[PDB]
This record gives C-alpha cells, structure tokens and sequence, in this order.
C-alpha cells in the first residue's frame, strides 16, 4: 504494498547512493604508514601536503592517496590490525639516526593479514646517519656486522637487514633513502603503488 | 606510583572476596528452570510454522 | 524550523493557468515525499497531487490527471492547465517521507487561496457536527468502503484537525500511531473499515474539525470532516 | 611494603580460588544429563542484506526485532527492515573505522564508534528529515570496541585503552569510569535490568560492573586468549564468554565460576560473537572459520551450524522475541537465519 | 545457386 | 549413421564437446554469478561462460544437422534463426576473448587510469556492446538462410557468400588474433622489468597456451571458411572440403568447453571457490 511501495523505492534510491559512493570510495589508493615513534612519519607526512587515526589524503598525478597514520592508537595492532587489510600498501618508516623498528617490521610483514600487501619502505634521516657514522660506529646497534664502516655500507646494511625480515614471494619491499631535505618522497610512493597496482590487477586475471 | 596501585588491587580483591556465592547445583538447577519454563515459546529450538513465521 | 511557504494563489480567469510554488525549508526536501491538498471554502480536504522523492511517481487525483502536473532549490511546484469553476479552493503543501515507522502527512504548509472566477475507497464521517464542552469526552467516527487494513498488520487510516483559521495538523496516522506533538489525551481505534478518534479531557485548543483520510491506495481519500464546536 | 601487599593480593586470590571451588558440588553436565537434546538445528538464511561494500564489523537488533542497524568500514551504518529487506536509513560516518554499532531501545537512537575513540550518538527521529549527529561522545584515549544503550539518555561504551565508561548524552561527559581491565576491552553487554554489566578484556578476564556504583562486583578469569564477545544469558543472572581460544564458556553470576566450555577438537578458529536464545537454551556463537555454530547451552554439544557466509562472521544477534538470528561476516552480507 | 552450408558457417 | 571418418571423427569431438562443457561451463557460470561476487574480473569470465553455454545448448542441433547429413525438418524460420544463434554464440566468445586480453594488457600498460575510470559499470558496458556487436555480426547470416529442395530432401543453405565469408574472417579472426598476441606478448614484455622476473615463465607459459588453444580451435574453420570460396562444389577438391567441414566447426564450438579450464579456472581464488560448491 500500500505505501511500502515508497518505501521499497526509497530503499532504492538509498541503495543507488551507496553504490555510487562505494564506486567513488574503491578509486583511492589506501596507505597504512607504521612506524616507530619519532621514526620520520611525521616529516614526510607533513611534506606532502595535509586522535586516533589521521587520514591524510592527497592527489598526485591522478592517484588519490588515502594514507593513514595509526600511530595513535597505544594499544595492541592485533585487535584493530585487520582493519587495513585492505590497504593498497604499507609505508614503513626507519628513523636511521637512531631493534625495535626491526621487530615491528617483522610482525607487520609476516602478519596473517598482510600477507600480500607489499611495504614501501623508507630510511629517513640519511645525513643524520651520515654524520652519526662519522660520530660513532654502526657496529654498536649490530654486533654481527662486520665490514667498513662508511655510509653507503652500513646504510646497505641496514636496508639487507630489514629486507630479510619477509619471506612470502608474493610481495615486494620497496626501500629508498631520504635525507628529509627533500621533496621526492611523493613520487617515490606513487612509483611503487603503480607497480603494487600492476601487480595486484595480475594477480585478479590470474595470469600473475 | 606503584604502591597505591598494589592498595587498589587489594581493596578490589577483598571486596569481591567478601560477596556471597551460592551452591553451582543451584545455579544449574535454576538454569535449567529457566530453559524449561521458557522451552514452549522460544522460536529457534522448535521452528514456528510458516503460518506464524514473519520470514517465511 | 520546519517551515512550508506556498504562494501564487488569487484571482484566475476561467479556462486559464497558474503555478503554484511551495517554498521548503528547515527540513531535508529532497528526502520527502510532497502532497498538494485542496480544500473548497465551505467543503472539506481533497487530495490533488503527490510526488514521490526523486520525482520517481507522481500521481493525480481523478479530476486533477491531465489538467495538473506536479513538480518539484528546496521548493514544489503545481502547473494547472484548463482551471474549470470547481477548482477554486486552498491549497496546501504537505510532507509525507516513507519509510518502516515513518509519520507521513506530518507537516502541512499554510495555503493559498485560488480563486477562480468511480473505485476509489469512499470514506464518509456520518456525523458532520457534534455539542460538546470543555473537560468531557468526544468521540468522532468514520468508515471506509474498504477495508484499509493490509496484509501486512497495518491499517492505513489518518486523522486530521484542521483548527478554525490554521493548516490541518496530523493527529493520527495508521489508525493508531499518535502524531509527533500531539498531547496524549487523543487515541485512535478502529476495525478494519470501521474507525474512531477518542479525545478525553477536551480542551479549548481541540476544537476544530477533523478528517479522516485513507492512504491504502492512491487517490487518498478525506472523508466530510466531523466539525466539533464549543458549548 | 609492596612485597606485603603483593602476597596480601596473592593470598586473597587464592581464597577466591578456594570459595569457588568450594562450592562446585556438583557440574553443570552432571545436572544436565538427565534432559532430552534439542537434536539437530536447522537454520535457513530466510533473508540475505546486500547493502554493504566492505567487511561488517557489527550489527544490532531493534527492541521491536525488525529493525537491524549494521556498521561496515565502508564508512556507512545501514537501518534494515529484516521483514522486506528493505533499507530505512543510511548513516554516512565521519570516519570509516567503525568497530561497533548499537540501537537504542526506545529506537530513536543509533551509536557507533571505532578507531576514531569516539562513540556517535545519531538522531533517527530528527524533526528535519535526515538522520543527524546528535552528540559525539569523545573521551576515550583508545578505539571504542562496544557501546550499548541503557536508554535514550545514557550508554555505556567499551573502549581499548583498558577502560570502560558511562555517559550522558545530554551532557556528554563521562557519568562514571569503570577501571580495572588490563587489557583492551573488546565486548560488553548488559543485563536484562541495565543495572549491570560484564565486559570482557583481552587480559582473558571478564569483570561484572554495575552502572549505578562503578565497581567491579565480581571478576570470572577462565579464558586462554583474549575475550572477543560476551553475551548474558536471558534471565540475567549468568553471560557465555567467547574468545579467541576457539572457546566459550558459561559463566554464573552467582556462583562465581564457570559452568559449561563449548569447544571442539575440530575448531580452531577464535569466536568472534556470542548470543543466547530466547530462552537461553541455545547458545549461537560466530567464528573466525567462517561458520556460526549452534550450542546446546545446557548440554554443551553442537546442535547445529550456521553455514553460508564467505568470510569471518564478525557479529551475531538474536531478535528479542527469539524469532531469528542475524550474522553478519567480513563478505560484506547480513543474512537472517530461522 | 544453393551452396548447402554446414550449421556453423 | 553413415560412419564416414570425417563425420563420425567431428561426431565424436562434437559429443565429447558437450559431454565436458555443459557441466564446464554450468559450474562455473553457477560459481561466478552466485557463489563469487561481481567484480570487474568476473563480469568477463560471466558473460564468456555465458556465450560458451549458450553455444552447448545450441550443440545438439549440430549434433543432430550431422546425424541426418542434412535434410532439415524443421520450418523456414528455425533454420533462419538457429544458424544464427549458433554463430552469435560462437563469435560472442571470441569477442570476448579479445575483450578480456584487452583489459589484461590495460590493467597492466594504463594502472593509474585503470583504478580510477575502470568500475564494473565499465566491463557490463563494453560487454553488452560485445553482444551487440555479435549479433550485427549474425544479420548477414539471418539474412540469406533459404530453404529449396533441389534434392530427394530439402537441404537448407545458401555476394550472398563472399562478402558474408570475408567480412567473418576479418572480425572474427584477424582482429582478435591480433589484438590477442600484441596484448599478451606485452604483458610478456613488460613482465620483464622489476618484480616480474621471477614470473615471467608461469604469465608467458599462460598466455601461449591460451593464444595457442584459440588459434588451433580457430584456425582451420577460416582456413576452410576461404577456401569454400576459391574451390567450387561438385568436384572432389572442395567435397572433401564439405565432408570435413563438420571437424573444423567441432573444433570452433570445442573452444566453448576449452575456455573454462583456460580463464575462470586459472583463478586459484575461483578454484577455491569452484572446489567447495563442488562439494554436496
């Protein structure tokens, strides 16, 4: 029926608003940034432009990026973790000029969750750990590290370290080096999302 | 710091050290009550007719 | 606040046109279904149009299809065409959203007046008016040709009062569902075809007349309308 | 004098070993055996609500058990008619990371709240139209994981930083705080009078609270893992604990101590929710293993499974007249089962 | 002239 | 019924064609449609399943055309339309073979325009104009179909031919195949860049066994397709062209029961899937 016909038709007319938004949301590119504290998630968060979570959201040669800083949430991540599941990637920032980042990249890269998701990795604080290593050696964090103790070897080091924390073939760990003093990290990102993406549309079809 | 949390769980212990229990036979006993009073008119143990049934 | 302002009502000449707006605002317009409802000076309420949300159905009355169309910046619109003598009357603007719960007819505009120079469900208030004094119990009553109650439990009958000088107010929808500032001293009953209003401990804000309306099937139809008057 | 008072809290949790221990004179099973099983349970998925787009993460029954609101982190809270299907409202959310949703009795109110730590009050009846924020409930320092409504003025929310509160919505503060969780409060639920109500943490401890005192009236620590859902059985006077130890317990106010473990060799995967029927008689819990099983809450074996969704079932209710059940998973569909 | 085809030409 | 080898050989391929595409293509079209969700990869696998089912109903028909060697029994107007749907379903699955190689090499060359302008809307879209597009194809073949006697029987046949012949071969082999090897042998290409070297030889073995079962299911029904043309009937060149032209569309129709072991089935998602509907 008598007027349930108005309101089987504006059950309609609200389910055509949710597809159109789900149409819109599944276009943006979902960024999970981890991280220890103080690591460079802020820098590079707040030099590409924009209390539990805080979405940063830019545009960046027509990919939007969702990227999400969980930072805040002092709590365990496995009661919240697979709620990013979804994530196209995972940003992983180290605080170079400064065990327990190692240990949080091994749970978040051999998550049940994460399985496939693949993390861009970045190693901030480059000249900072340039000057440290001209302070003080790298053999203080790494007691098997043996060989020469100039930047590029003790920076290879570090990057070899934390690349052989994952082990599903399925994913690639992206690392690049950034002094913070510069403005590259967004296309850097968008680099390794395109090739995520790729690889991710590969694995849909099946022929990947 | 760390004393006055020690004091808390203490406090907290002994107040719910000092509640009344009853025999765990009378609490299954009642339990049962309970699921038999209430056996006739719960819709998911024995399944309504479609007559009755509002997602038939 | 919620506020329905229609204007573009006067003088029209026979055999003319003239549109009607119904300015909206304080509430979200797009999200509601939107009525126009007629009432000759010395008749009661008529149905005339109604427009779904999203413009998805418009329905008109029997001796409204073809002549009107209605329309709908948060405002509606009635295009008459061939405006014959019977159409001189004031129009009203009413919200009616739909859904599971929902109080349709809740809000009525305050009207313009527009002076011009066969199987749909019949519901006649036997009593057109009734004595009564403040503090006593006045009952109205309706009937339906048809039986407005549905298959799925709900019984589609609405009452109206219509205050001397005012814009109807929605007492009572679905036959028993008090409207939304509406004090409790008023109920609705009723069987199927056979309806009654119950106001205890009347009050001198109460007196008016009442229609009792069926939304069943369109066209909704109002019945005569019991007038209730002081002493 | 802190060694002192660690012994003093040693010894007193081993005389509340000894009173509870003391009165399991006889088990749960040893009463129950003398009673016929429900025998195999049938449940069809009567109606399937396809309106979300990511996983569901919770759902809540209308008192007139008809009406279902259900969180998704698609960003939007759906108000279903169970009956026709039908969508009656669609919530847009400030933020997406919605891990709990709840319907208020009278059902002119629906709270959400998630990793934002802030619980949403959202008005249904608006005299406007649309649904709006009516107070956002912002004291929490962790992800709120459950919220529940005393009435239309007052709700009690679950939140991760190991704390649980009471509000006013009218005010928006903080009424009472329940502390004494170790662990990220991940369920709660109250009991049938609202004058209490047991949380369970991921310290594998679930603490009976009540509202008007905010104390802990009794502490029931049987679990392995952390409790992921909790649920009073109807005549309020026991709740089953699920966790993540593929495990439910039945728990007794009372008596202080469990009665009953609902597991199985053959399940692994930790319970996600918890719901008794109608008349108790029936405990269905969800699992990670993508499956809602069926307990005989007496005679503590499966009566039967609630096969059919493609992903974790994340939430699980049960109508107030008991006359369905409605799960809803991470594949993004709510299915009524009867 | 008439050219019997198969069914699938 | 008159065993001569080239018909009792295209008999046999024709039943075995049957015997594993209707249960091969009904499964997955039943996994795909209800038990899958309707992403954007599975909109293509659907609507080829769907063409490949279509083509084994519409296979008992050519089971019975070749056990009665001719002598249609039924109207004018069945065999007007049924050597119509038969090539509408036929060429609609290699339509949509072209459109699902072309999407893979899209997903790959274009990912940025690919996340934000590539919905399911967009697949339904290109895929009804797929069939659209398959059916304009089939008006030339709606067209001429005549029945005449010109024999103890009526035998029902048929520029009524050549532009008919020539305009198939082009649309329905050489912008396919092209369009086929140029997208695979890209997605080949660019798998050889980063992150990709360590496929490369699981992608290239699926792309050449894909390419390599659509050209020998393709290949000899154009090749006798333009061959009819050149060689006239009568003549012993041209009547061992007739009598195994029956093998030629066995294999095209054969392609239909292939496909579902070469597209859905290669998804170990939808293998997943596929192997709990199996069960009870």
């Amino acid at each position: 029926s008598a007027e349930e016909r108005a309101a089987l038709e504006r059950s309609k007319a609200i389910e055509k608003n949710l597809k159109e938004d789900g149409i819109s949301a599944a276009k943006d590119v979902k960024l999970l940034l981890l991280g220890a504290d103080n690591s460079g998630k802020s820098t590079i968060v707040k030099q590409m432009k924009i209390t539990g979570i805080v979405e940063t959201h830019f545009t960046f040669k027509n990919l939007h990026f969702r990227l999400f800083d969980v930072g805040g949430q002092r709590s365990e991540r496995k009661k919240w973790i697979h709620c990013f599941e979804d994530v196209t990637a995972i940003i992983f920032c180290v605080d170079l000029s400064d065990h327990e980042s190692l240990m949080l990249f091994d749970s978040i890269c051999n998550n049940k969750f994460f399985i496939d998701t693949s993390i861009i990795l970045f190693l901030n604080k480059k000249d900072l750990f340039g000057e440290k290593i001209k302070k003080s050696p790298l053999t203080i964090c790494f007691p098997e590290y043996t060989g020469p103790n100039t930047y590029e070897d003790a920076a290879a080091y570090i990057q070899a370290q934390f690349e052989s924390k994952n082990r599903s073939p399925n994913k690639e760990i992206y690392c690049h080096m950034t002094c913070a003093t510069d403005t590259n990290n967004a296309q850097v990102i968008f680099d390794a999302v395109t090739d995520i993406i790729i690889a991710n549309n590969l694995r849909g079809c099946g022929l990947y | 710091a760390s004393i006055a949390q020690a004091r808390k769980l203490v406090e907290q212990l002994k107040m719910e050290a000092n509640i009344d229990r009853i025999k765990v036979s009378k609490a299954a006993a009642d339990l049962m009550a309970y699921c038999e009073a209430h056996a006739k008119e719960d819709p998911l143990l024995t399944p309504v007719p479609a007559s009755e049934n509002p997602f038939r | 606040d919620v506020q329905l302002v229609e204007s573009g009502g006067g003088l029209v000449q026979p055999g003319g046109s003239r549109k009607l707006s119904c300015s909206a605002s304080g509430f979200a317009f797009s999200s509601f279904g939107m009525h126009w409802v007629r009432q000759a000076p010395e008749k009661g309420l008529e149905w005339v149009a109604y427009i779904s949300s999203g413009s998805g159905t418009i329905y008109y009355a029997d001796t409204v299809k073809g002549r009107f169309t209605i329309s709908r910046k948060n405002t509606l619109f009635l295009q008459m065409t061939s405006l014959r003598s019977e159409d001189t009357a004031m129009y009203y603007c009413v919200r009616s959203i739909y859904y599971y719960g929902s109080s349709p007819f809740d809000f009525w505009g305050q009207g313009t007046t527009l002076t011009v120079s066969g199987s749909d469900i019949v519901m006649t208030q036997a009593t057109s008016s009734v004595p009564v004094t403040p503090g006593e119990s006045v009952s109205i009553s309706c009937r339906s040709s048809k039986s407005l109650l549905h298959s799925n439990g709900n019984t589609y009958l609405y009452w109206f009062l219509q205050r001397p000088g005012q814009s109807p107010q929605l007492l009572i929808y679905r036959m028993s569902n008090l409207a939304s500032g509406v004090p409790d001293r008023f109920s609705g009953s009723g069987s199927g075809t056979a309806f009654t209003l119950t106001i205890s401990r009347l009050e001198a804000e109460d007196v008016g007349v009442y229609y009792c309306m069926q939304h069943l099937e369109y066209p909704l139809t109002f019945g005569a309308g019991t007038k209730l008057e002081l002493k | 004098e802190l060694d002192q008072l660690r012994q003093e809290a040693e010894q007193l949790k081993n005389q509340i070993r000894d009173a509870r221990k003391a009165c399991a004179d006889a088990t749960l099973s040893q009463i129950t055996n003398n009673i016929d099983p429900v025998g195999r349970i049938q449940m069809r998925t009567r109606r399937t609500l396809r309106g979300h787009l990511a996983k569901i993460y919770a759902m809540h029954w209308g008192t007139d058990s008809r009406l279902l609101v259900s969180a998704s982190q698609d960003g939007k809270l759906i108000i279903w008619d169970s009956y026709t299907t039908n969508k009656v409202h669609a919530i847009p959310l400030r933020s997406s990371w919605v891990m709990t949703c709840a319907y208020a009795p009278s059902g002119n109110y629906v709270a959400c709240g998630g990793l934002d730590n802030i619980c949403s009050i959202y008005n249904l009846k608006t005299r406007e139209g649309n649904v709006r924020v009516s107070r956002e409930l912002a004291g929490h320092t962790g992800y709120l994981s459950c919220c529940r409504f005393l009435d239309d003025n007052q709700i009690v929310t679950s939140s991760g930083d190991t704390t649980c509160a009471l509000w006013d919505i009218e005010t928006g503060q903080q009424t009472t705080t329940f502390t004494g969780h170790t662990g990220d409060v991940m369920s709660l639920s109250l009991a049938p009078d609202t004058r209490l109500f047991v949380s369970g943490a991921c310290d594998a401890s679930a603490k009976l609270w009540d509202v008007r005192e905010g104390m802990c009236r009794q502490t029931f620590t049987g679990h392995e893992s952390d409790i992921n859902a909790i649920c009073f059985f109807p005549n309020g006077n026991a709740f089953a604990t699920g966790s993540d130890d593929a495990t439910c317990r039945l728990f007794d106010l009372r008596a202080d101590q469990e009665l009953m473990t609902y597991s199985h060799d053959n399940i692994i995967c930790g319970i996600t929710s918890v719901s008794f029927s109608k008349s108790g008689r029936l405990l269905l819990a969800g699992y990670d293993d993508f499956n809602c099983n069926v307990w005989d809450a007496l005679k503590a074996d499966r009566a039967g499974v609630l096969a059919g969704h493609d992903n974790r079932v994340s939430c699980l209710g049960v109508t107030d007249d008991g006359m369905a059940v409605a799960t809803g998973s991470w594949d993004s569909f709510l299915k009524i089962w009867n | 002239s008439f050219k019997p085809m198969p069914l699938x030409r | 019924p008159w065993n001569e080898p080239p018909v009792i050989l295209s008999m046999v391929i024709l039943s075995l064609t049957f015997l594993l595409g209707l249960p091969g293509n009904g499964l997955v079209l039943w996994v795909a449609g209800l038990k899958m969700q309707r992403t954007v990869n599975t909109i293509w696998f659907l609507h080829l399943t769907l063409a490949d089912l279509l083509c084994c109903l519409s296979l008992p028909f050519s089971l019975a055309h070749l056990a009665l060697q001719g002598q249609w029994p039924y109207g004018r107007f069945l065999c007007k339309l049924i050597p119509s749907i038969i090539v509408l379903n036929m060429f609609a699955s290699v339509f949509l073979l072209t459109a699902i190689s072309l999407d893979r090499c899209l997903v790959v060359f274009k990912p940025i325009w690919c996340q934000n302008h590539r919905n399911v809307g967009m697949a339904c879209s290109i895929c009804g104009c797929i069939w659209v597009v398959a059916f304009v194809m089939c008006i030339p073949v709606f067209v001429y179909r005549e029945i005449f006697t010109t024999d103890n029987h009526n035998r029902c046949g048929y520029t009524p031919l050549v532009a008919i012949t020539i305009t198939r071969l082009v649309v329905g082999f050489l912008l396919p195949s092209v369009i086929m090897i140029a997208c695979y042998s890209f997605i080949v290409f660019r798998m050889q860049r980063g992150r990709f070297a360590k496929s490369q030889s699981k992608t290239f073995r699926v792309a050449v066994v894909v390419v390599a079962v659509f050209l020998v299911c393709w290949t000899p029904y154009h090749i006798f397709g333009v061959l009819s043309l050149l060689t006239d009937p009568e003549t012993p060149l041209g009547k061992t062209l007739m009598s195994w032209d029956h093998v030629c569309i066995a294999l095209a129709s054969a392609n239909s029961c292939f496909n579902p072991f070469l597209y859905a089935l290669l998804g170990k998602d939808f293998r997943k899937k596929a192997r709990q509907s199996i069960q009870g």
